[PDB]
């Protein structure tokens, strides 16, 4: 037997309750792009990663990047994941003209963060995705036959939810005081609005002044580095085959 | 006209002026112009030259400059305006500042000068690593340049300080070539079947001479050499001529198509030579190249027809005959100061048509028949000690290290093996092991008395490193 | 009195043809860079500009009166 | 040797949808998106010059 | 331009005759006719649209529709 969650999960109970064991994920935030705490690249916010901060700003388990996660054994706490923020957030170039030590002079010129911690909540799509990756998960052979699937999110339920309320009403009075009372705070939001639909001289001169050119018209850029990462796993497999040679 | 039109110009109204730009652009980029190319005095060079003798008042794009100086021979006619306005731009914003820095590296590359190439791409990057790899490349140190490239790809990961996309397609292009110069073809061949490059999988393709051999092999390859064809160039054809050739030896050619394939090379590399400057530049010497490879290109192909016509009756006779042609062929070399890659074309086609003919000989024995392995050691042994004159590490080591193995010991063959052991003492630094297990025992010393005396010679002076004195005075005195 | 553009003005109009200009700035700069080599490893002093020749033919550069102090 | 036919099939997701721009697909568009199609086909040689038109003219239809 | 290696690379690199890449010197732009591509099939269908009026024939919510229509 587990202790289950309480009716309305919040901050504070989390928060006390797992005090003093390691954060789920660090994320670092700057002027334009964020990281994790052992990622050595970089994320945009304008990339498809723009969903992690959407969650994060919603407190969202993100249950599209549920198998990556579990690859990296994040640690979960009751469902939830408690994420640590660290907010760092908060000449003349292309010009021949520039000095800099390694360069020579040129005769045209004269001479030369706040923290945070939150909660993330589940959501049904997480248990859908945590059980169709069970269900295509190798281990018989498959780590769950689909058609006990039924039967372990029954079991699953029966774990979430230990205690309901079964007690009748006996007018209208009685029905609209029980609803008031078992609001939720992530179901009562309100409905969402509506969906809603001198220089000029320089630009085009700027644009005459570019004009046949091959690359730069077209922009009037997020590198990856998959070249650089393709010759390191060449080199590896090279030097790996010729250990045996 | 081009003392007229400046002062016609004057004459316009300053309000009027982009509009008889626009115009000058449209003219210049018709495409009627190409019932022109070969006449010398063309349109298109009286009206740049006219246009760029009063830049600052009539402003052409750069690259529209630069588009048409290669197909029309104006080159110094853009130079000129393109490296004016490096200095005084003539509109403040850095794109257009940025496209024409690009627009005269374009052609500092296309006519060969590496020095105002490296000078000008010095000037504007942002890392000191690509500075110090730029830096390096120019004085040929290919390890460091690679090395730098490498360093600064890395410090860019982390994505702390901004940078430009013109950098990040510099380190991995020259990257590639660093890697080419270093004669990495193993994995450069699984990179560009990777990432889909066909030229840089022919270039390394060619370099496997046993992989032509194979007729599933080469049928493949024929598929790529004629996915690249629908534009011709003079690599291409070369490549295309060889092929050629190798399907005559095979009787699955006529000599006719052969000869039509030929013409069509020749005629293109001498359209190409009459598009640059008239005066010998830099931009010469690979043509001049391609035209000893063109010429031996046609000796090859008459030594395969006399080959398989004489041999086809069993007549060891032509040895002789060949002798002649062989020993024309070893005084036509590239000089010791021409870039590496031209030695590497040049041992690799000797290898191919040296291979031709062992094969050839080899299934009739069954002296005389192994002339093949003494001209492929000789060409061997002359690039390994060209490569030592260019300061490569290993790569002399390498190409006399991969000589261990070769069958029909003779008397040639055998003097040749000497002379690359007398080689073996390049009088390097931490080196003395290598010496010290030669001195203890290497073959015989029996073959010629000079021979014999010049390794005594070595031996005393390598002894004389050590700091044996009287053992290298007996040595050397002996 | 002196500003920084007077020999290049000359020398810009002493070849109408800008290739004939490019091509001896070219040889020019090579040149300059043997004769500073020259100089400064053997402790070559009195430099005044009326010791330095310049070939308008091709770009060569002779540097004359050259002793050791 | 070989063509490395999963390079190209992967440059479907580089170009915008039409909704997510807002522009009616052209000819430009259209072109883009058809030689990773032909390449899943297993259509190695691509696709006629003249069919990125025809495609444009039949979605204005439609 | 064919090889896949890539054109227009300020790096350390040919056919006798390339040809001209597509320009165009001053106009409306490609930008606006492609927004105003599906005003001009409303305009067409609708039958006509009366002075003074146009471009907004359709809701903001039925253009996404005609979209993802057109993408489908």
């Amino acid at each position: 037997t587990f202790d289950a969650p309480p009716y309305v999960i919040t901050p504070e109970y989390i928060l006390k309750k797992f005090a003093g064991h390691p954060p789920s994920l660090i994320v670092h935030l700057y002027q334009n792009h964020f990281r994790f705490d052992q990622q050595e690249g970089m994320f945009q916010y304008k990339s498809p990663m723009r969903i992690f901060i959407e969650h994060l700003r919603n407190r969202t388990v993100p249950h599209e990047i549920m198998e990556y996660l579990i690859q990296g054994g994040v640690p979960f706490y009751e469902g939830c994941l408690i994420v640590q923020v660290f907010d760092h957030r908060t000449t003349v170039p292309f010009s021949i003209h520039n000095h800099n030590p390694y360069i020579t002079p040129s005769p045209y010129v004269p001479y030369p963060p706040t923290v945070y911690t939150v909660v993330l909540m589940p959501t049904a799509q997480a248990l859908h995705t945590d059980l169709l990756l069970k269900t295509v998960t190798p281990r018989d052979h498959m780590e769950l036959d689909p058609k006990n699937i039924y039967e372990v999110e029954a079991k699953i339920l029966l774990a979430t939810y230990p205690k309901l309320d079964l007690e009748p009403t006996k007018n209208a009075e009685e029905t609209i005081a029980k609803l008031e009372k078992l609001a939720h705070p992530e179901h009562s939001h309100k409905p969402p609005e509506p969906k809603v639909r001198d220089e000029a001289l320089a630009a085009e001169q700027e644009r005459y002044m570019l004009t046949l050119d091959e690359r730069l018209s077209s922009k009037l850029w997020e590198p990856r580095f998959e070249r650089f990462k393709l010759i390191e796993n060449i080199k590896q497999e090279h030097a790996e085959k010729k250990e045996q040679e | 006209w081009v003392a007229l039109f400046p002062m016609f110009w004057s004459a316009v109204p300053k309000e009027d002026r982009p509009d008889l730009e626009r115009g000058l652009v449209t003219l210049l980029t018709k495409d009627y112009h190409s019932r022109q190319m070969d006449k010398r005095p063309n349109v298109v060079q009286s009206l740049m030259a006219g246009a760029v003798k009063t830049w600052p008042h009539c402003k052409i794009p750069p690259h529209v400059l630069k588009f048409e100086a290669k197909t029309y021979d104006a080159w110094y006619t853009a130079l000129h305006q393109l490296e004016n306005a490096a200095i005084k731009p003539e509109i403040d914003s850095a794109a257009v500042r940025e496209s024409n820095l690009d627009a005269l590296v374009d052609l500092y590359s296309t006519l060969g000068e590496d020095d105002l190439f490296y000078g000008t791409w010095r000037r504007r990057c942002q890392f000191v690593e690509t500075n110090a790899g730029l830096s390096y490349e120019q004085h040929g140190m290919w390890e460091k340049a690679q090395r730098m490239y490498e360093s600064a790809q890395i410090k860019a990961r982390t994505g702390v300080i901004p940078f430009s996309e013109a950098e990040y397609m510099l380190w991995e292009d020259h990257w590639v070539l660093c890697a080419q110069k270093l004669q990495q073809w193993e994995i450069l061949q699984d990179f560009a079947k990777h990432e889909n490059f066909q030229d840089l999988l022919l270039e390394c393709a060619w370099r496997n001479t046993e992989y032509w051999q194979n007729q599933e092999n080469r049928d493949q390859l024929d598929t790529v050499i004629k996915g690249v064809m629908d534009a011709p160039t003079p690599r291409r054809y070369f490549f295309q001529a060889f092929m050629s050739l190798l399907k005559l030896h095979n009787k699955q050619e006529t000599p006719q198509d052969f000869n039509r394939v030929v013409d069509e090379a020749i005629q293109l590399s001498i359209r190409k030579w009459h598009q640059l400057p008239k005066r010998l530049t830099a931009a010469h010497v690979p043509l001049l190249q391609n035209f000893q490879q063109l010429v031996e290109l046609h000796d090859a192909s008459v030594i395969c027809q006399s080959l398989a016509q004489t041999n086809a009756s069993n007549l060891d006779v032509k040895s002789g005959e060949l002798k002649l042609l062989l020993g024309s062929w070893r005084d036509r070399l590239p000089n010791m100061w021409d870039d590496i890659v031209a030695w590497q074309d040049l041992v690799t086609w000797r290898q191919h048509v040296f291979g031709l003919i062992n094969a050839t000989y080899l299934q009739l024995i069954p002296s005389f028949a192994y002339r093949g392995y003494h001209e492929t050691a000789w060409i061997i042994n002359r690039f390994a000690h060209v490569a030592r004159k260019h300061a490569l590490p290993e790569v002399c080591i390498s190409q006399l290290s991969r000589i261990y193995t070769l069958p029909n010991i003779e008397i040639q063959e055998a003097f040749l093996k000497l002379r690359e052991q007398a080689k073996c003492h390049y009088q390097n630094p931490d080196e003395l092991t290598s010496g010290l297990d030669v001195i203890n025992n290497t073959n015989l010393n029996y073959f010629s008395a000079p021979q014999k005396a010049e390794f005594y010679t070595l031996k005393g002076m390598f002894l004389e490193k050590l700091g044996q004195k009287e053992e290298a005075d007996t040595a050397f005195g002996t | 009195f002196v500003d920084h553009t007077i020999v290049l003005e000359y020398f810009q109009g002493a070849y109408p043809n800008f290739a004939d200009f490019w091509l001896f700035r070219r040889r020019f700069s090579y040149q300059l860079a043997a004769l500073t080599f020259m100089t400064y490893t053997m402790h070559i002093d009195k430099r005044y500009p009326h010791k330095m020749n310049i070939a308008r033919g091709s770009g060569n550069i002779w540097g004359s009166e050259a002793v050791s102090y | 040797l070989k063509m490395n036919f999963d390079l190209e099939i992967r440059k479907r997701y580089a170009q915008p949808l039409a909704v997510e721009s807002g522009e009616f697909p052209d000819t430009s568009n259209i072109e883009s998106r058809m030689l990773p199609f032909c390449y899943e086909a297993g259509l190695s040689s691509g696709h006629a010059p003249d069919a990125a038109q025809f495609m444009s003219i039949a979605t204005e239809t439609f | 331009n064919i090889g896949g290696a890539g054109s227009g690379r300020p790096t350390y690199t040919q056919p006798a005759l390339p040809k001209t890449p597509a320009f165009q010197l001053e106009g409306e732009g490609e930008r606006v006719l492609n927004k105003k591509k599906l005003d001009e099939l409303v305009r067409q269908v609708c039958g006509g649209t009366a002075e003074g009026q146009d471009g907004n024939m359709l809701t903001p919510e039925v253009e996404e529709s005609v979209l993802n229509m057109a993408d489908a």
